[PDB]
């Protein structure tokens, strides 16, 4: 949904503390206001992606303290008050798998802290298990939970007596179904690897960006101060301009990877906002859109830089 | 319903005649194109290490051998600026492509149809939508049924009458306190519970939270009115 | 008398809901609502 | 028939409502059940 924000300054990155370098940077023009604008256009968007996926409800909904759900044991996906964070047993696990630095690389914080993302999730979920679908299409109207589950079955072309004749089994399946995903998630890594695969590319792009500071481009060093401390101000520029034209190619590439991936991340966040709308705030009939099978309901879960949907299917 | 529709269209107009930033999503992309072309032009003034950024100022002061060393910098600065600008514009040309294919999908599903997708044709339950031309954009006026005044009711999953369980065919059972009615799910219009509103399956042992009430049969009183008229014909025909 | 303030942002209006295994809320009235959605 | 339709309220409100038969098919059955019963009373006049 998001990817780790960054911001990088031409001035710091091209010029480690040289005005001779900084006049030689100004020689190129608007490139550096433009590259401050490009990365700002990503940083203002990873917040936008978080808001279009989680802010689909304009109230915060709180669970009742009783577990009056007619058999369905959602405690694993509601909050655990015993934690210092208001997260679930499943959402804690999603953070168990997945100041400012030198050289002017930086990592800006998200607008929504993870605690607030988890709050929107707990509210979308408290809507889901009490309000029917109605907290999407209007005000929140409470319905008995298993009578919501009856509407689900009547939605997938099963006659609702099949729920009331088997509600015990349907719950003893469902409590096992939310139990089996725990045991998978407790031990398997790759079940969340998709978020780790995004984080690895931003890290591999930053590793490259900092590695490219260490490059000669034909200049007598990769280092700026080790060129100033030797060559005097005029003959030095033949060196410093080669470190500029190198380092500037390095930024122009790194920003091109970050914009193209920001589009891949947007495409994945807008797909998640569609999953959140059709799978969490409703009951879609798109076949296999909310997991493989006939869909009943889905529960959002908060994870590092993503949203996770626990889809329930007959 | 027409007055709520007319009120809402009158408000949509009154807002579009008063708020600035509603069309902001279209303003934003026009501002990007204005800003990105302005940036492509501001690059031209850059000297790039050449004696001057006016290329006529190379060609008016230098001969070929030394003019080359200046002009080649200007080619380098400008060509890079265009490889930058066209790649930035390509990445944007997909931001528009995706916004267009989303708008064509919404045009088709919300204007040429009525979608049972949540939140895809505005907020609420979708009724219909209307397209408006905007410069470089489309506006969908999405028209939606939203429930407005609500009250609590008691409810039950089934009614038990002959030890057989009765369930709604559509709708839900509602008690105002004294009685039991069956109502359509999204608007309170209670009906007497009957064999037409309710279907039957199995027995009152299995349904958790089942409740007791009679289910009306329209046949028994009507065919009893014929049995009272039958009674007269029998009593009459004692007399001959 | 004006000032710039700064604060932890709310997620909007609070709502604990009156759920029970035998209570339903049903609408008696409704709004036909028109909204404008704008796309490039 | 009454099975192809459903009912609510009265003709004051529905703009452009039209007059017709709705032909409840229970009744052209139960009339033919009363006329068979009436044959049984007419047969019962004979003994
Ligand atoms: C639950 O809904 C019931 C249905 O509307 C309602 O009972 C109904 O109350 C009306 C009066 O408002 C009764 O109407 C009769 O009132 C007297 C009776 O002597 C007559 O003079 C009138 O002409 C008329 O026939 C209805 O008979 C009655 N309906 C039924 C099915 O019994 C309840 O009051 C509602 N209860 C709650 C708790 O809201
Ligand atoms: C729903 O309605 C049912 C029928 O009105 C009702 O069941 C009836 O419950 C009574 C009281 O428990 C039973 O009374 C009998 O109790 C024992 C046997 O259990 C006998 O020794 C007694 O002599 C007496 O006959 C009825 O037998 C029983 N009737 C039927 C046909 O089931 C339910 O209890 C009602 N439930 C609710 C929640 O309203
Ligand atoms: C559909 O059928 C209705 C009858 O079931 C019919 O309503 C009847 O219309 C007649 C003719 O206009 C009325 O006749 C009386 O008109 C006034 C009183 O309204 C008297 O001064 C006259 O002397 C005359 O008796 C009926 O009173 C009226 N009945 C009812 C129940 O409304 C509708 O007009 C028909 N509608 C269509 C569109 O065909
Ligand atoms: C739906 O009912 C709840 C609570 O149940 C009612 O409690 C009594 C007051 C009495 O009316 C009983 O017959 C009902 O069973 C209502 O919840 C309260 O709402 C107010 C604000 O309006 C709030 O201050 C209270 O704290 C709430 N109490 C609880 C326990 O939630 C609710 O307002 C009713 N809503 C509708 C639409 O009917
Ligand atoms: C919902 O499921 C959880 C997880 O199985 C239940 O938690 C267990 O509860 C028993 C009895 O309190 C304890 O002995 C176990 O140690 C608990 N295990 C864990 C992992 O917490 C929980 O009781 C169930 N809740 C409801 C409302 O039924
Ligand atoms: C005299 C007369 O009408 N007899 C009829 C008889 O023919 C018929 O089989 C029977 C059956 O209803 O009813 C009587
Ligand atoms: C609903 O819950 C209460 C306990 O909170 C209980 O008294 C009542 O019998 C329950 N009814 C059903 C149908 O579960
Ligand atoms: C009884 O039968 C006679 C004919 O024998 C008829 O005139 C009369 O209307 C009948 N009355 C009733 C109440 O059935
Ligand atoms: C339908 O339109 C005609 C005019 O063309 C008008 O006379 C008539 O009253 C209208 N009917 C309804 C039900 O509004």
């Amino acid at each position: 949904v998001s990817m780790t924000k960054t911001s990088v300054d031409c001035t710091m990155y091209i010029c480690g503390d040289s005005t001779e370098c900084s006049n030689l940077l100004l020689q190129y023009g608007s490139f550096c206001t433009q590259l401050n604008r490009a990365l700002t256009g990503i940083a203002v968007e990873q917040d936008k992606n978080t808001q279009e996926v989680f802010a689909q409800v304009k109230q915060i909904y709180k669970t009742p303290p009783i577990k009056d759900f007619g058999g369905f044991n959602f405690s694993q996906i509601l909050p655990d008050p015993s934690k210092p964070s208001k997260r679930s047993f499943i959402e804690d696990l999603l953070f168990n798998k997945v100041a400012q630095k030198f050289n002017g690389l930086t990592v800006l914080p998200p607008l929504l802290t993870d605690e607030m993302i988890a709050q929107y999730t707990s509210a979308l979920l408290a809507g889901t298990i009490t309000s029917g679908w109605t907290f999407g299409a209007g005000a929140a109207l409470q319905i008995p939970f298993a009578m919501q589950m009856a509407y689900r079955f009547n939605g997938i072309g099963v006659t609702q007596n099949v729920l009331y004749e088997n509600q015990k089994l349907i719950a003893n399946q469902f409590n096992s179904a939310i139990g089996k995903i725990q045991d998978s998630l407790s031990s398997t890594a790759s079940a969340l690897g998709k978020l780790q695969d995004v984080v690895n590319q931003n890290a591999q792009a930053l590793n490259t960006l900092v590695k490219q500071l260490s490059s000669n481009f034909g200049a007598i060093s990769s280092v700026l101060n080790d060129i100033l401390a030797r060559l005097d101000k005029v003959e030095a520029e033949v060196q410093i301009d080669r470190l500029i034209t190198g380092r500037l190619q390095s930024l122009q590439t790194y920003v091109t990877q970050q914009l193209i991936r920001a589009a891949e991340i947007r495409a994945s966040a807008n797909l998640a906002a569609t999953k959140m709308s059709e799978c969490v705030l409703g009951q879609s009939k798109r076949v296999d859109f909310c997991g493989k099978g006939y869909h009943l309901m889905s529960f959002p879960q908060s994870a590092p830089h993503g949203v996770v949907f626990l889809h329930v299917t007959y | 319903i027409a007055n709520q529709f007319n009120s809402a269209i009158g408000k949509i107009q009154d807002s579009l005649s008063s708020t600035a930033s509603a069309l902001g999503k279209l303003q934003d992309v026009v501002n990007q194109n204005a800003q990105a072309l302005n940036t492509l032009v501001k690059q031209l003034s850059s000297n790039f290490g050449a004696i001057s950024s006016v290329l006529n100022d190379i060609l008016a002061r230098l001969d070929k051998v030394e003019a080359e060393v200046q002009i080649d910098r200007l080619i380098t600065g400008r060509l890079q600026s265009l490889q930058t600008y066209v790649t930035q514009q390509l990445i944007r040309a997909a931001e528009i492509r995706a916004s267009a294919n989303l708008a064509a999908t919404k045009m088709s599903e919300c204007v040429l149809g009525q979608s049972k997708r949540v939140d895809f044709c505005g907020k609420g339950y979708h009724l219909m939508s209307f397209p408006q031309s905007a410069p470089h954009g489309v506006v969908f006026l999405h028209v939606t049924y939203v429930p407005a005044q609500e009250k609590n009711f008691t409810t039950a999953p089934a009614i038990c009458h002959d030890g057989k369980a009765h369930f709604p065919r559509e709708g839900v059972f509602v008690s105002n306190g004294t009685h039991w009615f069956v109502t359509q799910r999204n608007f309170y219009e209670p009906q007497i519970i009957t064999t037409h509103n309710t279907f039957v399956s199995g027995n009152c042992d299995v349904v958790i939270g089942i409740v007791n009430n009679t289910v009306y049969d329209p046949l028994q009183p009507e065919l009893d009115s014929f049995k009272e008229e039958l009674d007269k014909y029998f009593k009459n025909h004692t007399s001959p | 008398s004006q000032s710039i303030i700064a604060y932890t942002m709310s997620l909007g209006a609070e709502n604990s809901v009156a759920y029970s295994n035998n209570s339903i809320a049903i609408p008696i009235n409704f709004t036909i609502s028109v909204t404008t959605e704008i796309l490039p």
